[PDB]
């Protein structure tokens, strides 16, 4: 099957330098190109270069020049892409591309596209995650409706997963996503609605999970 | 390598013996005769080659095995009554910026046929859409030089590589070997082997 | 640099509609060097339309590509709930390979006024020295709104962070949460802490506030 | 001429077996591999059998396996095809075909070279049941820009055919007759319906005729436009 | 055994272009694949057997290829008499499975179904009954949805669809579709509805009808 | 070198099924490929070389193919000697190197594991060292995770875990987690939690004590 | 006939072997030819034949 | 490389005779004593099988 495959996610301090890789299979890689694009968090998919698999040449854009390097492996079927000088704007998702090639030919257009490599730069270090609940009160009531909350704050990496009561509560759960604050560190809010009569009857438990940091929190509601 | 050269060796004598002092040993490997009686032996014509390739190339020439230099220039026959000399060239085909004066071929639409005289420079369509002479994705130039330096290891380095080709032909024979001669003794009972005469 | 450049920023129609994209050159290329790609939130770009007037395998022939030399179309004939996504386009024949604005299709319906939520600090969040204030914003059509975070009736400023969701798939809704991020002791320092907000559907400003000393 | 004729089909009921047959003719048959392939309506094809040329080896689909039996005779030059305890799935068209170098499969040279017409295996409750018609009467919902669509409703008859003509063939533009459906209660049903200008309401009489040969059964539905 | 998989289960063509199918099987069966052609109504044909070998008769358009676990059936120009349905073969293994087949089509202009409704009539009502028949008619688009909404509600499970096939004079198709509800049931609801889904269609178009009027 | 990797670390499996190991390379190693069978407690020995040929005395059930960079150690069918480790050996030049294994296990119904913990001893309090254990006992499927809880904070990087091995009466398998801190560390915290996720288990069975309560 | 390969010469004048011996045997005083393919691709099975 | 052979030889063999001499030999008149590169060879030449 034709396929890319990825290095995995990666978290780098600034001034320094990324190595990424994109693995081919499934097709003849010695007559095919690899394109490098990096995506933000809403932001512009941008051209790293291309090179040709079978002769090496390469080419890079004035944008992203000099810091960028693209090496290849014949034995291995890897395309490998290094950057060096690394800073806070370097932060996104580095996904690879190719056209597939079915035999001798070659579709005209790029087809295969890699999962996308996470590279985070930043200075700051790995850290456990900070929950507090939002407790409900008679001012976040309205209608019959009351909604409550966890806050999350202070994690350096962000894949905080939020199950509410073990995964038994599910409906009205808005999990936003995270942003990142002026210290480097990311933080998220989780809330819920659920009827006013449901207060004091039915008890509501977040339960986070931040696995770079290896913390597991649960806080009452 | 992707233009090579051709030389008609006729009407002579030849002089094999000078060729063994090349080399360290040699890279002489001989193929469909043997190599060490070919003195006596005579032949019709002798067609002469010319290229310089890196290491594993000189691997990739011999007859029947395939590769991208092999199969895309030079592309030995399968019944072969020839063969080849090899010898390391760093000495006087390496430059220290590197050099850009040799260049092979990569990727053609099919294999040569044995023999075949090709110096195409057109770009190359790999892609159903027409290129229409300008480089671009899915359109490459189709040469590509060597760069020898110094430093790179003895699997870069360049290797002069000449091959020979015996062929027998309804000809009377001409480019055959020497024949030597030893002194002249008279008065005694000896066997004799006058130009043929014995 | 041959930048690409969409002028839709947002495509609010019907399950249906005529749906027009347009991808903008600032420099001319070749006939047959352009790309269409559609993008789903957590899923990797799909080619739509290869040389500008090609589909690719498996493309429903509602989707179509037009135009030639600066100015570029992507057609789709009768819109699908699974098309509603961002599509790019990209250059594939100048020196440099760039990708367009991007066109966000979503589905367009009636004004609806969002429900405003406002949560303060929790005791147990309190006693780790932090404070933060919720203002949650429920159920509105247009997807940005303007949230303004007020303290003892003074404006802040560069101490709020919002977050948004996707649009909902059953009855169109846009959500938005903004958070005031505080240490305990400057919430402690204020009385009074309310959030406003100024969306379309709300026909007056309708602000949400809460005295520390009701709670 | 290199032919093959298939027989022995028809109407069978559950718990009750059948022999269909394969003819021969104009090739050797003591050296040439057999098979029976099936065709279900719209499924595509099904593999059935395969017998080699010296009866050794045998094989069934497991969909198939211990209640068939496939057997050759070159006396005769047939092909026999045994049913046993018949079933809903063994409704299909039955193809013999003949192969080309007389055993099944291994090979690396191998093809079903001549395709038989085929004989009809129907395996149900059946009893024979005369059609009803019911008129699909023109109003305003069936009108627009000048033209009346109006047809008639062939229900109930577990006899698959309803040959249906208009006007005693007098009509036969725009005249579209849907293949028939398997009910859930067993019994076919079909439309066949004729688009026809709206001026011509009133004035024209249609008449749809409907023939259903195993339960002899002719009606001739006449349709009217619903007078409110 | 060994599954094999049909790429394309439907595509449309015209005359001079190219038609490729793909046939995916599981395990690697080498090179024993090959090909049939059925007419309309009449026994399949083959037409290349090893993948590669043309057979007899057959016309030099025909052509294929195969390696491994992929085989690609190709005609470089079509004639009117190609348009049928193709199917691929394994032989690898004793046990033979036939693909589930691709189906060419004729091109032509797409143009707009016609929708119409048809409320049951008394004869079949007065039979305990009710079948209401929602037509859709002169449709290039093979691809049809039709979605029953009784009293606004979705129903989902009581109902038949019949596809005509390519109609000779124009190549429109027609589709009919029959939601089949006991008496009582029929008289339970007051507003019956079809929804038709089609490409031409700008929206979807909606045909009801009240049981309390004529 | 060239780098090889099996590709099922574990496969449970039961008499007279077939089982079937992955192994594969990155470089292209034509066939020189063999197989290793390490029994328990013994030195490993030969089943297959050149990917193709029995070597002597082997049973029929062993065999195996491949081509290239794949290749296929194949079991038709199982007896009670064939549970072992296997290893597969590249041979194509000079720096030989074993790849990481396939232990193969047998199948039994899943159970559900007891959780004990332990407090630290006084004679070890006073030593300056306390270890707390948590007990996993009973576990058929040797897959178990344990995790360290401290005044219901995560504990990371301070317990090591201990599994015997499979049971001869009733197959099982025993985990012991043990948690080591410090004298002060430990008559810092009060609470200390061992969280056991398990397959025969629905939910997380945690195991907690206090160091005030007796 | 068919055979396999090993033996193709002991279908000839003047050698000895199973098959020569027994099953199929020329005479000494012989005027004719033989000729002989392969069958791999023919007579083949991935069972067996 | 365990499989040698040999290529120079001062004269022809005898019949059923064996030699494993392995010393330089001289093509040109002026002696080699054993190392030299020019008009002297190593009598063995060693085969390579791929």
């Amino acid at each position: 099957q034709m396929q890319l495959v990825q290095s995995g996610p990666e978290v780098k301090k600034p001034g320094t330098s990324v190595k990424v890789s994109c693995k081919a299979s499934g097709f003849t890689f010695t007559s095919s190109a690899v394109q490098w694009v990096r995506q933000a968090r809403g932001q512009r998919l941008e051209w790293i270069g291309w090179i040709v698999v079978g002769s090496g040449n390469t080419d890079y854009a004035q944008q992203f020049q000099e810091r960028v390097t693209i090496t290849r492996d014949m034995s291995t079927s890897t395309a490998y892409m290094e950057l060096s000088s690394l800073g806070s704007e370097d932060t996104a998702v580095y996904y690879c591309a190719a056209p597939n090639c079915s035999g001798g030919s070659c579709y005209d257009g790029f087809d295969l596209w890699g999962q996308g490599t996470m590279v985070t730069v930043s200075s700051a270090s790995t850290k456990g995650p900070s929950v507090f609940p939002l407790a409900p009160s008679s001012k976040s009531t309205s209608g019959g409706t009351a909604a409550l909350g966890c806050l999350v704050k202070d994690y350096f990496p962000e894949p905080v997963t939020v199950s509410w009561n073990s995964g038994a509560l599910t409906s009205g759960v808005h999990t936003f996503p995270a942003v990142l604050q002026s210290s480097g560190l990311y933080s998220l809010s989780s809330v819920v609605t659920v009827p006013s009569s449901s207060l004091g009857t039915q008890t509501y438990i977040c339960n986070v999970n931040h696995k770079p940091s290896n913390t597991k929190v649960d806080k009452k509601v | 390598v992707y233009a090579w050269n051709r030389k008609r060796i006729s009407n002579c004598v030849a002089d094999y013996s000078v060729l063994y002092n090349l080399a360290p040993f040699f890279t002489f490997k001989c193929y469909g005769v043997s190599p060490t009686k070919l003195n006596d032996l005579c032949f019709t014509n002798v067609y002469a080659d010319s290229f310089v390739i890196r290491g594993d190339e000189v691997r990739q020439i011999a007859p029947g095995q395939t590769g991208n230099i092999a199969d895309y220039n030079y592309k030995l026959p399968d019944d072969f009554t020839g063969c080849v000399i090899a010898w390391n060239s760093n000495k006087l085909d390496s430059k220290v910026s590197g050099n850009y004066n040799y260049l092979y071929r990569l990727f053609r639409k099919s294999n040569l046929k044995p023999f075949e005289r090709d110096i195409s420079t057109e770009i190359y369509q790999a892609g159903n859409k027409p290129c229409n002479g300008v480089a671009g994705f899915n359109c490459y130039f189709p040469l590509r030089s060597y760069s020898f330096r110094p430093t790179y290891g003895v699997g870069h380095q360049p290797y002069r590589v000449v091959v020979l080709s015996f062929e027998l032909l309804h000809a009377p024979a001409t480019v055959c070997g020497p024949k030597k001669s030893t002194n002249l003794v008279k008065n005694k009972c000896v066997n004799f082997n006058f130009n043929g005469l014995k | 640099e041959i930048v690409l450049t969409q002028s839709p920023g947002t495509l609010s129609l019907s399950p249906g509609e005529r749906a027009t994209l347009s991808c903008r050159g600032s420099q001319s290329v070749r006939s047959s060097y352009l790309g269409w790609y559609q993008q789903k939130p957590g899923q990797a770009p799909r080619l739509l339309i290869y040389g500008a007037s090609s589909r690719a395998t498996g493309i429903p022939d509602r989707f179509s590509g037009s135009g030639s030399g600066t100015d570029f179309t992507l057609t789709i004939s009768r819109l699908e709930p699974e098309d509603f996504a961002v599509y790019y386009c990209q250059q594939y024949g100048s020196s440099p390979w760039t990708f367009g604005q991007g066109t966000k299709v979503e589905i367009k319906g009636t004004v609806a006024a969002p429900s405003v939520f406002i949560f303060p600090p929790s005791d147990e969040q309190l006693k780790s020295g932090t404070a933060s204030v919720v203002c949650l914003l429920n159920n509105f059509y247009p997807r940005e709104a303007k949230v303004q975070w007020k303290v003892d009736n003074a404006l802040q400023s560069g101490n709020s962070q919002e977050s948004v969701t996707e649009q909902d798939s059953k009855d169109s809704t846009y959500s938005l949460s903004s958070t005031l991020t505080l240490s305990k002791a400057d919430y402690e320092k204020h009385k009074v802490y309310a959030c406003e907000v100024t969306h379309q559907g709300l026909s007056s400003p309708v602000t949400k506030s809460f005295n520390r000393g009701e709670c | 001429e290199v032919q093959l004729v298939e027989s022995g089909g028809g109407l069978v009921q559950p718990g009750r077996s059948l022999r269909l047959s394969c003819a021969a003719s104009g090739f050797r048959f003591d050296d040439y591999a057999l098979h029976w392939v099936r065709q279900a309506p719209e499924k595509g094809l099904e593999w059935v059998s395969g017998i080699s040329w010296n009866s050794n080896n045998i094989g069934y689909a497991e969909s198939v396996k211990g209640r068939f039996t496939i057997s050759r005779d070159t006396a005769k030059k047939s092909l026999y095809l045994q049913m046993n305890d018949l079933r809903a799935e063994d409704t299909a068209l039955y193809y013999c075909v003949k192969d080309r170098h007389y055993d099944s499969s291994g090979y690396f040279v191998n093809g079903f070279d001549i395709w038989g017409q085929g004989t009809l295996v129907t395996v149900s409750a059946a009893s024979t049941k005369g059609p009803s018609v019911f008129p699909l009467a023109p109003s305003s919902k069936s009108t627009s820009g000048g033209t009346a669509a109006l047809g008639c409703l062939v229900k109930d008859y577990f006899p698959e055919p309803v040959t249906v003509s208009w006007n005693s063939g007098a009509l036969t533009s725009g005249v579209h007759t849907f293949p028939a459906v398997l009910q859930s209660s067993g019994l076919y049903s079909l439309s066949s319906v004729v688009t026809v200008p709206s001026s011509s309401l009133g004035t024209q009489t249609y008449i749809c005729n409907v023939n259903h040969k195993p339960s002899n059964t002719k009606v001739d539905k006449r349709v009217e436009p619903k007078s409110c």
